């Protein structure tokens, strides 16, 4: 078993945690476990403060901030938990001092949008840092030279069981019917739809379109919806003033064509990495208190043209390891 | 003086 | 005989938070210490692993 | 399911080649395709590899300069348009996947194509 | 990064300990995949991970980590296992493989 870990600079102080990837399970969120590894030589008026904060950058606005004081340990505390703080007190036998966090359940997941042509050090998005420093008192400022900043994410996987297949269909009127393959779809499957298109009127249907949307609501930035076409098909069928059409087509997202579009949702990433396309988030029951961050959805399209739309939901994520 | 890059230990 | 205690009320506020220095020796002079009452019979303790006691 | 690579050839020194790499199962964009090059009695050597998701290749230092892969995303299949010499005039030609997302080992070879 | 392996190793018809080390010159965090190839046929890849078998391969292989240092183990050698190894890194784009041990009967 491997464990990750970082030190400040002067080696003062050293900050040890297993994961940087804390999934988000529906009912519970996982704890963030750390052990801090200090030397008190002459610590006579300082202390050790170990933070994590979830921030919204654009300048940043923070809605979840804690603090957790590790040594002087306090008194009638928690006991820590044995996957991780009881080997590493064991491995740091002699000022191994544990720290532990738990994130409230409906706080957004890492999600970072495309930055394009500008670059502003860190991109636009959600994510978690670790910082643990030593001070005289939590009100007081310090140095990068005694904090160690430590960049964390939460991600969630696929649900296990599928939902419901999905379908919508919408109308002598047209009638249109629509479905997809299934109700859950990775990053790399192809999302076929299935098209029926039954004429009654004289107005005949000249070219189908049918894209995959994403969809982005931010609650921070006055409620905004940003929406994109991530895929487009384009195969110009047409039917009879009046005809029975019935076919099957085939699409895949992918990042290589949409990486010209800006402001387009990416997977957390820790330094400048490349990611996919932002996974859907689940939220629970529908209780939408969360307004710190971003939320991704996706809808695929089907429109007709003669010389109406519908509109399929779907969730893409990836899924359980 | 800046940051140091993150590593890993055994357990 | 030798022993200290200090004033503390921040946890087991069953008995704690007495005068400190008292003639009457605590009930346990390390990581968890115990003393008597400012009247009575009764002993109170807390930990005190976080420094050495001043009294 | 499986990898087919239908390539082959018999170059002079100094030519040009081309090698084809079918693959029926899975698609390419939850794909990454790589070329693997056996010379006789020597180890695996790597060769150019494309991920098509993100759409950038990777070259070895002795095949950058001739070299050049391509995949068509129509039929599942990778394209390995090559301009080999004498070193290379030897070797059989692998054609094997990896997990496009959070693995780059190899699972799934194909039978592999002697080029001469 | 140059990737090092033991040279060939004899072997015996039944099962036995049979270890194989992978000597990576540069760190890498644990990102080593083992394989097996038999003469005239393409390799099958045994290891996900350094101590995380593949789905199918069967029980009796092993590996392991010792900081920069890799180990394939076998617990019980039948006839069938008699092949060539070869011990590759993903972790750095120019990926490489060890030169290849090649288990023999005696």
């Amino acid at each position: 078993t491997r464990v990750f870990k970082k030190a400040s600079p002067n080696g003062k102080l050293t900050v040890y945690l297993g994961k940087r990837d804390f999934v988000d399970h529906i009912d519970l969120v996982d704890p963030v476990d750390g052990v801090v590894l200090v030397d008190p030589e002459y610590l006579k008026e300082r202390r050790v403060y170990v933070t994590l904060t979830v921030a919204f950058r654009y300048f940043r606005k923070d809605l979840f901030v804690a603090n957790v004081q590790s040594f002087p340990p306090a008194p009638c505390d928690k006991k820590p938990l044995t996957r991780l703080q009881e080997r590493l007190i064991k491995k740091l036998g002699e000022h191994a001092y544990p720290f532990t966090f738990e994130i409230p359940p409906n706080l957004p997941s890492s999600v970072t949008l495309q930055p394009g042509p500008e670059d502003t050090g860190k991109a636009l998005g959600v994510d978690y840092e670790v910082k643990a420093f030593v001070a005289e008192n939590l009100e007081e400022k310090i140095h990068k030279r005694n904090s160690v900043r430590l960049v964390i994410r939460k991600v969630q996987y696929a649900p296990e069981r599928p939902g419901p297949q999905p379908t919508a269909e919408t109308t002598k009127p047209l009638h249109l019917e629509a479905s997809l393959d299934k109700e859950i779809y990775y990053h790399g499957e192809p999302i076929s739809v299935n098209v029926h298109v039954t004429n009654n009127t004289n107005k005949t249907v000249k070219k189908i379109k049918i894209s995959v949307r994403q969809y982005a609501d931010i609650v921070l930035f006055n409620t905004a919806q940003y929406k994109v076409p991530v895929a487009m098909e384009e195969a110009d069928d047409t039917v009879a003033p009046s005809s029975t059409f019935s076919k099957v087509y085939t699409l895949t997202p992918f990042l290589a064509n949409n990486r010209e579009k800006r402001g387009l949702a990416l997977d957390g990433k820790l330094k400048h990495e490349d990611t996919n396309l932002a996974s859907s988030t689940l939220l629970r029951e529908g209780a939408n208190r969360e307004i710190l961050g971003i939320i991704v959805s996706y809808k695929v399209k089907v429109k007709l043209v003669v010389s109406v739309a519908v509109e399929l939901p779907f969730t893409l994520m990836h899924p359980k390891p | 003086d800046e940051s140091c890059t993150t590593a890993s230990s055994s357990l | 005989t030798f022993v200290a205690l200090y004033d503390y009320e921040s946890c087991t506020e069953t008995d704690l938070s007495f005068k400190k220095g008292e003639r009457l020796q605590i009930v346990n002079n390390g990581d968890w210490w115990l003393a008597h009452s400012l009247t009575t019979g009764q002993t109170g303790y807390i930990p005190s692993n976080y420094v050495a006691p001043s009294d | 399911v499986q990898l087919v690579e239908s390539g082959g050839g018999l170059v002079q020194p100094g030519g040009s080649l081309r090698l084809s790499c079918a693959a029926s199962g899975f698609n390419v964009y939850s794909s990454s395709i790589h070329w693997v090059r056996q010379a006789p009695g020597k180890g695996l050597e790597w060769v150019a590899s494309i991920s098509s998701y993100y759409g950038y290749t990777y070259y070895a230092d002795s095949v950058k300069g001739r070299f050049t892969i391509s995949a068509d995303t129509s039929k599942n299949t990778a394209y390995l348009q090559m301009n080999s010499l004498r070193a290379e005039d030897t070797a059989v030609y692998y054609c094997a996947r990896s997990r496009q997302f959070w693995y780059s080992g190899l699972d799934y070879w194909g039978q592999g194509t002697l080029v001469t | 990064i140059q990737m090092t392996q033991s040279p060939s190793s004899l072997s015996a018809s039944v099962g036995d300990r049979v270890t194989i080390t992978c000597r990576a010159s540069q760190s890498v965090s644990s990102a080593v995949a083992w394989y097996q190839q038999k003469p005239g046929k393409a390799p099958k890849l045994l290891i996900y991970s350094a101590s995380s078998l593949y789905s199918g391969v069967p029980s009796r292989f092993s590996g392991s980590r010792s900081g920069t240092d890799f180990t394939l183990t076998i617990s019980s050698l039948q006839p069938e296992d008699f092949a060539t190894y070869y011990c590759q890194q993903y972790k750095y784009v120019p990926v490489t493989f060890g030169q290849g041990t090649k288990v023999e009967i005696k």
